[PDB]
């Protein structure tokens, strides 16, 4: 296929809660699918694996990818450098949907968020990249331990990820 | 919310008419300024016609604080969150790049970062850059 899958293997402090996987549109943002499929296979030599979802607001977004710091401040691509916003052809539709986390224009690292509503509103500030395919009710449970400012109530965290074929 | 009365200009621009820039200027301009929105400060400043010179260093300084700012005050990953704006940056702050009900905000969220009272500061750092070389 054009477009890679990804999953992610939820821990919620530790213990297994279940397996998200993602199509990502390469056929549309292929440099920001691209970053997003190496960083979840490790094959950099860094990525995802043992990262954690640092900013969960219920009824928003799951926001994760910073492998660096760990606390939203940091994360890089596998570019070497921050990279620009490729497009924003697709829009922010409803749950599920996967997009860059950034700090203003062409500012793409490694953070992402998963949207848990129609979040219209960022579409031409955030790239969409992807689709969560199954467990978005793994999504929904993650959701559960957000805050409104975005605190975590428990460590969660991808315990595994990689490309399924 | 009312923007800047004509009332407190019209006395401004009295003040800046006779007073040179003398250091009297100073405390005059904070007490005709009280509760200014960035919108109002520059309301302020265009009242003042000529003494381009100065202006250009009270323009030059505000740019630097305006720029130091944004240093010591990186903005957070994104997306906002709903019912949130954007921290403000050094241009939001000068009002260029910024709206006035933007400025409103600000200045009322829960604590409040006080966009009027942060330009000000820096408005009275260049109006003592001007007194420092005309007086």
């Amino acid at each position: 296929m054009v477009n890679p899958t990804v999953f992610f293997d939820i821990a919620v402090d530790g213990e297994p809660l279940g397996r998200v996987s993602f199509e990502l549109f390469a056929d549309k943002v292929p440099k920001t699918a691209e970053n997003f499929r190496a960083l979840s296979t490790g094959e950099k030599g860094f990525g995802y694996k043992g990262s954690c979802f640092h900013r969960i607001i219920p009824g928003f977004m799951c926001q994760g990818g910073d492998f660096t710091r760990h606390n939203g401040t940091g994360g890089k691509s596998i570019y070497g450098e921050k990279f620009e916003d490729e497009n924003f052809i697709l829009k922010h539709t409803g749950p599920g949907i996967l997009s860059m986390a950034n700090a203003g224009p062409n500012t793409n690292g490694s953070q992402f968020f998963i949207c848990t509503a129609k979040t219209e509103w960022l579409d031409g500030k955030h790239v969409v990249f992807g689709k969560v395919k199954e467990g978005m009710n793994i999504v929904e449970a993650m959701e559960r331990f957000g805050s409104r400012n975005g605190k975590t109530s428990k460590k969660i965290t991808i315990a595994d990820c990689g490309q399924l074929e | 919310h009312q923007a800047i009365s004509p009332r407190t200009l019209n006395a401004w621009v009295k003040v800046v008419e006779e007073k040179a820039f003398s250091p009297e200027v100073i405390p005059m301009f904070s007490a005709l300024s009280e509760g200014a929105t960035p919108q109002d400060l520059n309301t302020m400043l265009n009242t003042v016609g000529g003494h381009q010179a100065a202006m250009q260093m009270l323009k030059e300084t505000i740019n630097e604080e305006a720029a130091e700012w944004d240093r010591l005050h990186p903005v957070a990953m994104g997306p906002i969150a709903p019912g949130q704006m954007r921290e403000p940056r050094g241009s939001d702050i000068a009002g260029t790049t910024s709206t006035l009900q933007e400025q409103i905000g600000w200045m009322t969220h829960n604590p409040p970062i006080p966009v009027g009272e942060i330009y000000k500061r820096w408005i009275i750092l260049g109006l003592n850059k001007i007194v420092r070389m005309y007086s």
